[PDB]
């Protein structure tokens, strides 16, 4: 099948938690750029091609999870306000 | 029969010291090649010799 | 028109009056041709 | 009550047997076609 | 009227990024053009432009237009000027 997928679903007592778990945060990574992921490069997937890797993927940051922190409405308020992001050509 | 006792001339401890395959294949190009030489920042001058030449 | 000359001015100022529109072939895939006929205002009873 | 999607495909069925039961097999022009808007995205990134 | 996505993306491109390289060119004819219309509003006013620029007379008020055109070839990669016909 996959790597790391059916260890995700049985670490934790739930399967729609671990969704949005490496959904809105997933999406919100690429919106965001890449600098808001502060783990190392060690939890990424791997992708064989011309001998070298690429892309980034998710569900290896699942690790450290916690019930109550912020509503659901800053999710998407002060990410695309501290970075703009765009596209420009010379 | 020749063909296949070529195919085995490896196990008859023959001297024929050559590499199998050792291609490399990474399909690229420079399409920036392609762009005018109007990209470059030059003078009238010069942005009528060329032309004029086939450039 | 003078602002379309501009473009031109970059891969060869060459802007003929008329052009090619001919019949170009659909997509898919091509083949050859049977029989070809012309009717240049027969004399017939055309209409 | 229907919205026609803006990126799909449709061909003939066949088999294969060196798919998985977690893969399927597709046309290879219709690569191209469908993952249009995104081939092009990785094309800029590399040199091609 | 509508653009379709395909395009969406061409059209932004191509009405917003000359004014960046013509910077990179002879002040004196850039320069009137630019600062004239792009900056403020309204061109060509002949007894007024050879009092905005200190210099010449009203002959230079077409010359210098037309020399800055054959100038708008520069702008290859990036363009503004084609697209309002």
């Amino acid at each position: 099948a996959r790597v790391t997928v059916q260890d995700a679903v049985e670490k934790i007592g739930n399967r729609f938690d671990l969704v949005l778990v490496a959904a809105r945060r997933a999406r919100q990574m690429q919106v965001g750029g890449k600098d808001p992921l502060v783990p190392e490069e060690n939890d990424k997937t791997t992708v064989i091609a011309l001998r070298e890797i690429e892309e980034g993927l998710i569900n290896n940051q699942i690790l450290d999870v916690r019930e109550r922190q912020e509503q659901q409405e800053q999710e998407a308020a002060e990410l695309q306000a501290v970075t703009a992001i765009a596209e420009g050509r010379r | 029969a020749t063909i296949l006792a070529e195919q085995l001339e490896a196990f008859v401890d023959l001297r024929d010291v050559r590499q199998p395959e050792v291609k490399e294949e990474k399909p690229e190009f420079d399409p920036i090649l392609l762009r005018p030489v109007d990209d470059l920042e030059l003078t009238v001058r010069s942005a009528n010799c060329l032309k004029a030449e086939a450039i | 028109t003078p602002e379309e000359k501009l473009l031109r001015a970059i891969f060869g100022e060459k802007a003929s009056d008329v052009k090619d529109s001919s019949l170009r072939v659909p997509n898919g895939v091509s083949g050859t041709v049977i029989d070809v006929q012309v009717f240049t205002r027969d004399g017939v009873e055309k209409d | 009550l229907g919205k026609r999607v803006d990126y799909s495909g449709r061909s003939v069925i066949t088999v294969g047997p060196y798919l998985r039961l977690h893969q399927c097999g597709l046309p290879k022009k219709m690569a191209l076609e469908l993952f249009k808007p995104f081939i092009y995205g990785k094309l800029e990134l590399r040199g091609l | 009227t509508l653009e379709l996505p395909l395009d969406s993306a061409t059209t932004e491109s191509l009405r917003a990024a000359t004014h960046d390289v013509l910077a990179g060119l002879t002040a004196r004819e850039a320069k009137v053009l630019r600062m004239r219309f792009g900056i403020d509003m309204n061109t060509d006013h002949t007894l007024e432009e050879v009092g905005k620029q200190f210099d010449v007379t009203r002959e230079r008020i077409r010359q210098i237009e037309a020399k800055a055109l054959r100038k708008l070839r520069h702008p290859s990669r990036s363009e503004v000027l084609r697209s309002f016909l």
